[PDB]
């Protein structure tokens, strides 16, 4: 044998580890990234400062948007991004929760990775341990589908405050969460619902204070009029109060087709029977959009400018380049159709609108239309104000967890009560069936309890009060009582009970944090050879 | 003179150890069991599940 | 060492018939085949030749898709001109890009006005010339006085394709590589 031994390329900057000290640092690495987002659960929480590398700054505590765009160098934690994501992109809550529970898990099953138990046989006594909690919440479970809308109207509010609660815009939650609320009573169909969550639009403003938002029923646009000369506010006469918004594809421009071509021009007879032709085509184009009796108008791309001054004549406004892309959600809230040429253009496909209006902000050279209605239309779109650029994005993140949250509740109505309830709930339950089945993954039942415990443990490390006290009044007194709403108070009130502090979480979301922990770690835990090549 | 049912999901349990399926395998083996019944037994291609 | 590739590097297929009387057949016309080959390979990439006057919904075929061309990595270049008919300027490049039009049929010239291109474009900024390449951008050139400005030539726009790797450097069709005929005359009987 000689000196070189080589069996891959680049061995030098790929490295392996092995045995019980590898699987060490992987557990004890959970735990940096646990113990950052660990404050940051409850309402008690704090945010974190994120910096991009093109000098881009926000601040958020979504676990997700924290962990996401960062710099990573351990295959471990980019798995709890994946995971945080997760449970993002399908719930949107619970990104902290199923970290923190992840971690949890991890660091009761070192102690036993400790004593010579196989890792593969401690998933296994969670998965024993986490059906037998989930199907003792299923057991324990309220349904709110019996009751009628008026009343179901107010379950919302009570979900839609307890994520809201946790965020910056809970300066007013009674006013905010309102906004979350009636943005899904007019997609809902009041019978087999389904969200149809593409509809609703969101787009905030960065102007203002966040006091001053307030919802409304259409499309928000970024863009000005064709020519400022127009009226900015634009009311129906004396009949038909829809306006007939006529939406277009192809814009004020010449006729000619795709493909390259060369018109040959003879002598001066043609030459001068083109420009008849051009100009009887503005006569015939102004004469089939008044024969349509529309009175706003909207191409995607630009009109022509004699096209500009044409559509002023006749008191037709007209908004030019609008996006592709928003073009199509205009048509669904107006009630219309778009048409693909101008041919077609009739009464049926107009649009519908109550009314428009340039709202000027500031001193900025820029314009926005609002459309509003009067009645109940399909879409939505949300108007987020605020005094900064990354608070109008906290405020959208936070709507867009409160929007998800109550998602969840429209597909499915059993809903639980978090907060610390649960968990110590689903705690002693599995513990109680510890000592009947002790075989020998009795341990790995005890490790599965004690991980459920670290978040109300959290809540109340955060929230300053005694982790002795509140632990010991949970578990003496669920093991004394049945109901099992109680749980830890972390805004200082005196009385510990959940019907009156108006808090409610959804099952599909609490669910998923002990799924996705306990089906993590089982990943986490049988990686036994770790390589990590040098970048 | 057993069942052709049965066949599939007996050999396909030991397939399913050594993974992260093994204890979830009771939901699982019945997905695949049924998704190949489901194709041509003369004609069984392997791009139909992807 | 450079006087035996000269023989073959310096003269085109109409040129490397000088030496057949001279050279060796099997050498000359084993370079000839050569040769002949590469030009229909040009052939059947003239897929252009005149100026596409283009609309907005078309951009987003025409200049990007067809500067995937085959997707062979098939690259086709595709210079874009952002036209304004008040500025001086832009008139002068819409000449460069009728005539490059006529001798370079394998890159696509592209034309369209700057008004339509771009929500509110600067009148200023005006003309505009992109380069797309396999639908990335090669160079988002700025009006042309660094090509002179007002005096831009023919011999300074095809001294800029060959720096973005439009045209190759000995190209034939070049105005600096392309000597009149009277000249290499006058080397001849000077020789
Ligand atoms: N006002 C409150 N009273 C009691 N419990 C609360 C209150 N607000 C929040 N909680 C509890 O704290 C938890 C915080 O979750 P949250 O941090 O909003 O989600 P994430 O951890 O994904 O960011 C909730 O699950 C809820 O049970
Ligand atoms: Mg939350």
């Amino acid at each position: 044998m000689g000196r070189p031994f080589i069996i891959v390329k680049d061995q030098g900057n790929k490295k392996r580890q092995h045995g019980l000290e590898a699987k060490k640092s992987h557990i004890l690495a959970a735990r940096s990234v646990a113990s950052i987002i660990k404050t940051s659960l409850g309402p008690r929480g704090l945010d974190k400062i994120l910096i991009s590398p093109d000098g881009e700054i926000t601040i958020t505590n979504d676990g997700a948007t924290i962990l996401s765009q960062m710099e990573l160098d351990n295959e471990i934690a980019k798995l709890l991004v994946q995971l945080s994501k997760s449970q993002d992109d399908e719930i949107g809550d619970g990104t902290t929760g199923v970290v923190v529970l992840a971690s949890a898990l991890l660091d009761q099953a070192l102690e036993l990775i400790q004593k010579g138990i196989h890792p593969i046989k401690i998933a296994n006594g969670f998965d024993e341990a986490a059906k037998l909690a989930i199907s003792k919440l299923e057991e324990t479970c309220d349904d709110i589908s019996a009751s009628n809308d008026e009343l179901f109207r107010d379950f919302l509010l009570r979900a839609a405050k307890t994520s809201l609660g946790s965020k910056i815009v809970s300066k007013d939650h009674d006013r905010f969460a309102e906004m979350a609320v009636e943005a899904v009573i007019n997609v809902m169909d009041k019978d087999r619902k389904d969200v149809d969550f593409d509809l609703i639009k969101m787009q905030g403003r960065v102007g203002g204070s966040i006091s001053d938002s307030k919802l409304i029923n259409g499309v928000i646009l970024d863009k000005d009029f064709s020519h400022p000369q127009m009226p900015k506010c634009v009311l129906p006469k004396e009949g038909s109060d829809g306006v007939k918004l006529a939406i277009l594809t192809c814009p004020f421009e010449p006729p000619k087709p795709k493909t390259k071509h060369k018109l040959d021009i003879s002598s001066v007879e043609e030459y001068q029977k083109l420009q008849t032709y051009e100009q009887d085509k503005f006569k015939e184009m102004i004469d089939d959009v008044k024969k349509a009796g529309a009175d706003v108008v909207i191409c995607q791309w630009g009109f022509d400018d004699e096209a500009n001054h044409l559509l002023l004549q006749n008191d037709l406004p007209a908004v030019r380049w609008v996006g592709g892309q928003e073009l199509e959600h205009i048509a669904i809230s107006t009630n219309g159709r778009i048409v693909p040429r101008f041919q077609d253009l009739s009464k049926d496909k107009l649009g519908t609108c109550s009314r428009i209006y340039e709202q000027e902000f500031g001193t900025t050279k820029d314009r926005m239309l609002i459309i509003e209605q009067s009645k109940e239309t399909k879409t939505v779109t949300c108007f987020v104000r605020g005094s900064n650029k990354m608070i109008v994005d906290e405020a959208e993140r936070a709507l867009h967890d409160s929007l998800c949250v109550v998602r969840n509740l429209v597909k499915d109505s059993r809903v639980v009560y978090g907060g610390g309830a649960a968990e110590v709930t689903m705690s002693l339950a599995v513990s109680e069936e510890a000592d009947k089945q002790r075989g020998i993954d009795q341990y790995a039942f005890r490790g599965f309890a004690q991980a459920l415990d670290t978040i109300p443990m959290t809540l109340a490390e955060n929230s300053g009060l005694d982790p002795i006290g509140t632990l010991s009044t949970l578990k003496s007194k669920q093991l004394k009582e049945k109901i099992s709403n109680i749980g830890v108070d972390c805004l200082g009130y005196g009385s510990n009970d959940m019907k009156e502090l108006f808090v409610v979480d959804p099952f599909i979301g609490k669910k998923q944090q002990i799924l996705l922990a306990t089906q993590l770690c089982r990943m986490i835990l049988k990686i036994d050879n770790v390589i990590i090549s040098g970048k | 003179k057993s069942s052709g049912r049965e066949l599939l999901e007996r050999c396909a349990r030991t397939a399913m150890s050594s993974k992260l399926i093994h204890n979830n395998a009771d939901f699982f083996v019945k997905m695949c069991v049924d998704a190949v019944l489901s194709l041509d037994r003369n004609d069984l291609d392997d791009k139909l599940i992807g | 060492a450079k006087q035996h590739e000269n023989r073959l590097e310096d003269k085109d297929l109409s040129d490397l018939e000088e030496l057949e009387d001279d050279e060796d057949e099997d050498f000359l016309e084993a370079y000839k085949i050569k040769r002949l080959n590469e030009i229909r390979k040009l052939q059947e990439r003239s897929k252009f030749g005149e100026v596409f006057h283009i609309n907005k919904p078309e951009y987003n075929k025409e200049v990007t898709l067809a500067s995937q061309g085959k997707k062979d990595d098939g690259g086709v270049y595709v210079f874009v001109h952002l036209s304004l008919q008040s500025k001086l300027q832009s008139r002068i490049l819409s000449h460069l890009f009728q005539s490059a039009a006529c001798k370079f049929r394998e890159i696509k010239f592209v034309e369209i006005p700057a008004n339509r291109a771009i929500e509110n474009y600067p009148e200023s900024n005006c003309p505009t010339l992109i380069v797309y390449y396999r639908g990335e951008v090669i160079k988002n050139m700025i009006t042309l006085l660094e090509l002179g400005g007002n005096n831009s030539k023919m011999e300074d726009f095809e001294d800029f394709m060959v720096k973005v790797g439009a045209v190759a450097e000995g190209d034939n069709r070049l105005i600096m590589n392309r000597d009149d005929e009277e000249s290499r005359e006058e080397r001849k009987l000077h020789y």
